[PDB]
């Protein structure tokens, strides 16, 4: 039942596409008018792309493009547009298999196929893989750690895994695997295994890797690289302030090796997550110089060199939170962080 | 080395006033896109210098 | 990288090779001396004979993934050592055959022998559909003229045994069905392997002996069960044989049948996929970590693509980041005991209930035809009523 | 840092496409203001076969053994301002390898 | 077996005219030619 690790037996699906699009450009055209392989690439060139996410969700509030046009659909008017594209689908319908003839005659009637293309493939390597991808998903849906790990470990040794669920069940199994590994390692191995610092979108028929859940290093964030930083700051928090340390610095220098290109380059949590790691490094130093005036009765302890090191930081972090807002942020509730930071400053007094 | 155009076994001769010994030979495929033929080699020569009449101190 | 006649010669050769590798694992698994080995040789020697004759530029030969096992099947039949469904399930379960992937060879080089309308198509293309399994056994018999050459084709009182033990080991049903077979089953004579269906249309004449054996098997259960006037088989007895059966571990066998089910075909075992009784789940991943390695070994890639891969496996490292389960006759014994308690509309329903199940079992080892099966069933039904 | 103040001091370089428009004939109506907002310097890295590879930190020992320069990728955020603000375009352009000083804030050591 | 050590992983290897000049264990592109059991005479001065 679940999403399979592999390029889709490219045989009938590629010619079904031809017939689908070729009809949509034919029918579409005669609409475009009555309002006065390539044909699949042209269909995508007629409506742009979805960008860096999933569904071109964008607001609901700006431009009131008043859409009325009374419906405009008189059964009689649809069959005027349709009567000629269907006869031009025939010529190529002939050249197509008997299975693809009615597959076309089903989708041109508006029927949808209850026959999942992944529920017929007949290949040894493939079919097993469907059994493993389904077994692992049924095993994390009951938290079986000792068995979900074995199915996961076998699933990647078989020639059919594109990061895919490997990066999304490969971290979930290592958090549930109380034993060996911190999705982190696996997460940092992924980061290096698809930095994709190259800005590639659009162009060809991405139907082998659609998932904004693998890809990027251009603009479109990678979400395993964002999850690597988020899991890393949560891995820094646990049992700090409750020279072998370094981690909150390791994360300050690993995010700096970036400083925009693709990640810096693109804004948000990149900036925000960085500031949040930086804000945590400010608290820890107020604690390590907090309780009952620093530790206790005063400091006399030369100046407070430690207050100046912290005020420099607090001033910096307010610069990172501000540039993350200015550059079109999408997630910081500034009011709360500023109140926390000022009340926390009160502690430093 | 061997160049197919010349069908000949050629060598790069050592030209110096004194003998040396080979200390390191390092094979450089680096900065290359493929260059798999190993066309750059760095060879270090060790020339011993015994104190001798005319050497400055 | 060779096209035409000589491309064909080594496509020929490679085919030659893997079959031989197939045969020797054959001997190790069955230990059936020179005998199994030499009969198999000449069988293909015989097969080769015809290939040379229609040569010139005849390229109709390149045998299918199935032709090889049909060959071994035909030869075994000669020897009459076993059965088809059992052989097939065993083979898939233990990958006993090199059948599944064609990378073995000794080719490394035959591999590169480019493919030439060949070699690449060899070794592991797909899993068998319906008759299709035989849709070539018959052809091979055709090529072979096998029936004249070899004695007692398709037979085996052993398939009947395999079948009764298969489940409702109702000892009496062995000769019940042996008797109906006795009856109109080819005038009380051991079914011989069908003929050399020379014609290319491969009509469904159903002469594949076993197919009919299973049909008589099913029928027998239904009839005998339908009219057991004396009431020798209790109402509550029939469903018990069903409750006990409906799944369970397998001293190797049932685990195998799961592995065959996972060709995810017509969705009769697909859901078993889903369900997969806990451990069945576990011993499954065990058999994947042992026999899936028979998987593979990117080439060159500056070591890079590979190393990275190695590291990744370094990563999830894993493979461990009553001897418990039982044998075949143990399970068989224990469900024969689980029915230990022997001494209207509902029973008819129960009987139909049970027959569908066996239909699942016997059909599942084989090319099924969720109706040819019954087409087959229909056929002898008709055959029978000429008393 | 000093370099970002320098690029903040170079300001803009304006060019008018001779905005034909048919004041629109001596006021053009074709402003193009090109500038540089930020300038970034990255620590030496080398990826082979291009992109699709795992990057490794490049050390001075490597530059010496290879008998090559010890370069850091120089990047600079280009600002392409159209019609004084009618359209703003940002681009991070890689400007080749700037040699980095050892044990500086741009050398791994 | 001729030998070549990886300048960055220490892993011994034996390059051939048929392989990429790279450390197959690390991926480095610089290889030190290993010393072997080869006779050299020396005047002890
Ligand atoms: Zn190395």
């Amino acid at each position: 039942m679940f999403e399979v690790p592999i390029t889709l037996t490219n045989r009938k699906f590629a010619q079904r596409r031809k017939l689908k699009y070729q009809y949509i450009n034919y029918i579409s055209r005669r609409f475009d008018r009555i309002s006065k392989s390539d044909e699949e690439r042209k269909f995508w060139k007629k409506y742009e792309k979805p960008e860096k996410s999933f569904e071109i969700w964008r607001t609901v509030s700006s431009q009131n493009k008043q859409p009325i046009n009374k419906q405009k659909m008189t059964y009689h008017n649809f069959k005027k547009i349709e009567k000629i594209p269907l006869r031009k689908m025939e010529i190529p319908l002939l050249h197509c298999t008997k299975e693809n003839k009615l597959y076309f005659q089903s989708i041109s009637r508006g029927l949808e196929p209850l026959k999942t293309s992944t529920s017929e493939v007949r290949n040894y390597r493939t079919r097993h893989i469907v059994t493993l991808t389904d077994l692992l998903h049924l095993n994390v849906s009951r938290h079986n750690w000792s068995l979900a790990y074995k199915i996961f470990a076998t699933l990647i040794r078989i020639p059919g895994v594109q990061i895919k669920s490997l990066w999304g069940i490969g971290v979930e199994i290592l958090d549930n695997l109380s034993n060996s590994s911190s999705g982190l390692d696996f997460l940092q191995w992924m980061c290096q295994i698809y930095s994709s610092k190259s800005r590639f979108v659009q162009n060809i028929n991405y139907r082998s890797i659609v998932p904004p859940f693998q890809t990027g290093s251009r603009t479109h964030t990678a979400k395993f690289a964002i999850t690597y930083l988020w899991s890393s700051l949560i891995n820094c928090q646990k049992s700090m302030e409750p020279t072998e340390n370094d981690l909150l610095q390791e994360l300050i220098d690993k995010i700096s090796e970036w400083v925009l290109t693709p990640p810096f380059m693109e804004d948000a949590e990149v900036w925000f997550i960085y500031a949040s790691c930086h804000l945590l490094k400010a608290d820890t130093l107020s604690r390590q110089f907090v309780n009952d005036n620093k530790n206790n009765d005063l400091i006399g302890l030369d100046r407070d060199i430690k207050i100046n090191q912290v005020i420099k930081h607090i001033h910096y972090v307010r610069t990172f939170l501000k540039i993350c807002l200015d550059k079109g942020g999408f997630a910081v509730p500034s009011r709360l962080i500023e109140n926390q930071l000022k009340s926390f400053e009160s502690r430093l007094y | 080395y061997f160049d197919d155009t010349l069908n000949k076994t050629k060598i790069k001769t050592y030209h110096s006033s004194e003998p040396a010994y080979i200390e390191e030979v390092n094979l450089i495929g680096d900065e290359s896109n493929k260059f798999q033929e190993l066309q750059t080699v760095s060879i270090k020569y060790r020339i011993r210098r015994t104190p001798q009449i005319g050497d400055k101190f | 990288k060779l096209i035409g006649h000589e491309a064909k010669l080594l496509f020929l050769k490679s085919f030659q090779f893997i079959l031989k590798r197939q045969i020797r694992w054959l001997i190790t698994e069955m230990r059936f001396p020179k005998e199994f080995e030499h009969v198999a040789k000449i069988i293909w020697l015989k097969i080769l004979k015809t290939i040379n004759d229609q040569p010139q530029e005849e390229l109709k030969l390149q045998l299918h993934m199935t032709s090889t096992i049909s060959i071994l099947y035909l030869a075994s039949t000669h020897l009459s050592l076993p059965v088809y469904t059992c052989d097939y399930i065993k083979w898939i379960c233990t990958a006993k055959m090199p059948y599944f992937q064609a990378s073995e060879i000794l080719p490394k080089s035959w591999r590169i022998q480019l493919p030439n309308y060949y070699v690449s198509i060899l070794e592991g293309s797909i899993s068998p559909f319906n008759g299709q399994l035989y849709n070539k056994i018959a052809l091979t018999c055709g090529m072979i003229h096998f029936k004249e050459f070899f004695n007692s084709e398709i037979s085996c009182q052993g398939l009947l045994l395999k079948l009764v033990m298969q489940c409702a080991l109702p000892p009496e049903f062995y000769f019940y069905t042996k008797q109906v077979i006795e009856f109109e089953e080819t005038d009380i004579r051991n079914l011989t392997l069908w003929e050399r269906t020379d014609e290319r249309h491969t009509g469904r004449v159903s002469n594949h002996a076993e197919l009919r054996v299973l049909s008589y098997f099913m029928l027998t259960i239904n009839w005998m069960l339908s009219f057991d006037r004396d009431r020798q088989y209790p109402l509550k007895w029939i469903l018990s044989l069903t409750e006990s059966l409906t799944q369970r571990t397998t001293t190797s066998e049932s685990i195998g049948r799961n592995i065959v089910k996972v060709v995810y075909p017509d969705k009769p075992t697909s859901s078993d996929y889903f369900q997969w009784s806990e451990e069945e789940t576990l011993e499954f991943l065990k058999w994947m970590e042992k026999q899936f390695l028979p998987t593979q070994t990117s080439m060159e890639m500056t070591i890079d693509q590979k190393i990275a891969r190695r590291k990744l496996y370094k990563i999830f490292p894993l493979d461990r980041e009553d001897t418990h389960q039982l044998t075949f006759i143990e399970d068989l014994q224990e469900r024969y005991a689980k029915q230990t308690p022997f001494f209207p509309p509902a029973r008819k329903e129960a009987i139909g209930r049970l027959l569908t199940h066996i239909a699942s079992q016997l059909l599942v080892d084989f090319a099924i035809s969720k109706e040819q099966l019954k087409d087959c069933i229909s056929r002898i039904k008709n055959a029978c009523l000429h008393r | 840092g000093l370099l970002n103040l320098g690029v903040k001091d170079i300001g803009e370089k304006v060019i008018f496409d001779g905005k034909p428009l048919n004041s629109n004939s001596g006021y053009l109506g074709n402003k193009l203001s090109v500038s540089v907002e930020q300038v970034s310097i990255a620590k030496p890295m080398s990826n082979d076969g291009v992109s699709s590879a795992v990057e490794r930190k490049v050390y001075p020992s490597e530059s010496r053994q290879r008998l090559t320069s010890y370069r850091g990728k120089l990047l600079l955020k280009l600002k392409w301002s159209v019609n004084n603000g009618e359209e703003n375009l940002f681009e991070v352009r890689d400007c080749g390898g700037l040699p980095v000083m050892l044990q500086s804030n741009r050398c791994h050591l | 077996t001729l030998k070549y050590i990886c300048a960055e992983c220490s892993s011994k290897l034996s390059l051939s005219r048929t392989d990429a000049v790279r450390c197959k264990d690390c991926g480095h592109r610089i290889l030190l030619k290993a010393r072997t059991k080869r006779l050299v005479q020396f005047e002890a001065r």
